[PDB]
């Protein structure tokens, strides 16, 4: 299924 | 100057923590964009001042058939504004978690138009850091639109470096997972990442906990369908490979061994940038408002300087 993904910076 | 009132807000077509993407009508011209709105308030607060920046210079200084391009770049009192060209026809995280998996032939067609967009980008010594299913659109003829410019990096020329741990956690290439310095060729790994998905049809690494899946991207080996053609398990091979060094588009020629992987030996290099081949897809809209290729967690919603100095843009097309 995989759900949605956000990104991220440190 | 352009303002908040030139534009018609019509649907929400994406949200995330940091931002907002309406779809909106310019009532001048009685054309439609996708606008890209953020709160100055929360970037200052969480110090991310110059990645936003860095996503304004690059959609001003980019131009090719497949990434989405800049028309306008204002801001507001409390506001940053991106109007950007409408890809109606949806992510391609949409029509892959719809369709389960693409055909070899069809993953083909999507990995040549982000190896040219990709090879251009590193051309222009620019770093993506983000490719992923929903970062890559489809434009209203079933062509490669990407969107999403917020983690590039720019001045990286040849091998140079970056330094931010930034990206996707399950599209993280294994040396951004590493201390130090990373080049280039986590965009070959975030390429790999989205033809896995393409042609098997999940992601080569999942867990719900970000600290095992680390450790999976780090330590654990890929599997392949045994029905996967040798060609494909080659390019996922390299385009996976752990190593930057021994990466498919890790060595100093960068996207040169990506575009002559034999998995690519049908594809003419000059008729992807050019558009001349047939699209394996074309969004069935009847309308510039008709949204049915975004998801309605989405469309169903009701939508109610000198720091910023280079932000702002006005296209000359
Ligand atoms: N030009 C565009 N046309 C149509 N839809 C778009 C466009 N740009 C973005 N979107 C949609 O809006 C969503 C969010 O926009 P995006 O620019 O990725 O925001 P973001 O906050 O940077 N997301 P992320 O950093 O990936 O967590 C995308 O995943 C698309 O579904
Ligand atoms: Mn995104
Ligand atoms: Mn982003």
């Amino acid at each position: 299924g995989r759900p949605r993904t956000t990104s991220f910076a440190e | 100057k352009v303002t908040m009132n030139d534009f018609d807000y019509l649907k929400l077509l994406g949200k995330g923590t940091f931002g907002k993407v309406i779809l909106v009508r310019e009532k001048a011209t009685g054309r439609y964009y996708a606008m890209k709105i953020l709160r100055k308030e929360v970037i200052i607060a969480k110090d991310e001042v110059a990645h936003t920046v860095t996503e304004s210079r690059v959609l001003q200084n980019t131009r090719h058939p497949f990434l989405t391009a800049l028309k306008y770049a204002f801001q507001t009192h409390d506001r940053l504004c991106f109007v950007m060209e409408y890809a109606n026809g949806g992510e391609l995280f949409f029509h892959l978690s719809r369709e389960r998996v693409f055909t070899e032939e069809r993953a083909r067609f999507y990995g040549a138009e982000i190896v040219s967009a990709l090879e251009y980008l590193h051309s222009r010594d620019v770093v993506y850091r983000d490719i992923k299913l929903e970062n890559l659109m489809l434009d209203k003829d079933g062509h490669i639109k990407i969107t999403d410019f917020g983690l590039c990096k720019e001045g990286i020329s040849d091998g140079a470096t970056m330094k931010t741990f930034c990206g996707t956690p399950e599209y993280l290439a294994p040396e951004v997972l590493e201390d130090n310095d990373y080049g280039r060729a986590v965009d070959w790994w975030g390429l790999g990442v989205v033809m896995y998905e393409m042609m098997c049809g999940r992601l080569p690494f999942y867990n719900q906990d970000h600290e095992r899946l680390f450790e999976l991207i780090l330590m654990e080996e890929i599997r392949f369908p045994r029905t996967l053609s040798p060609e494909a398990k080659s390019l996922l091979a390299g385009l996976l490979k752990k190593d930057p060094k021994q990466r498919l588009g890790g060595g100093p020629s960068d996207a040169k061994e990506v575009m002559e992987h034999r998995f690519f030996l049908s594809i003419n290099w000059q008729d992807v940038v050019q558009k001349k081949l047939l699209p394996p897809f074309k969004p069935q809209v009847t309308s510039e408002v008709d949204t049915r290729y975004f998801d309605d967690e989405f469309t169903a919603q009701s939508i109610t300087q000198e720091m910023f100095e280079d932000f702002d843009y006005i296209a000359d097309w």
